[PDB]
């Protein structure tokens, strides 16, 4: 189950989706290992 | 870039 204070958030206003650390302020699309490469 | 997916924001 992924790290505390992170969520998925939309791209372009209307496109796809980024993945954001909310408590730090860090924008990416990619997983910090608490959910892995496949699971 | 301009149509923003934010991974490379410049």
């Amino acid at each position: 189950k992924l790290p505390p204070g992170w969520e998925k958030r939309m791209s372009r206003s209307s496109g796809r989706v980024y993945y954001f650390n909310h408590i730090t302020n860090a924008s990416q699309w990619e997983r910090p290992s608490g959910n892995s490469s496949s699971g | 870039e301009q149509p923003l997916t934010p991974v490379t924001d410049l």
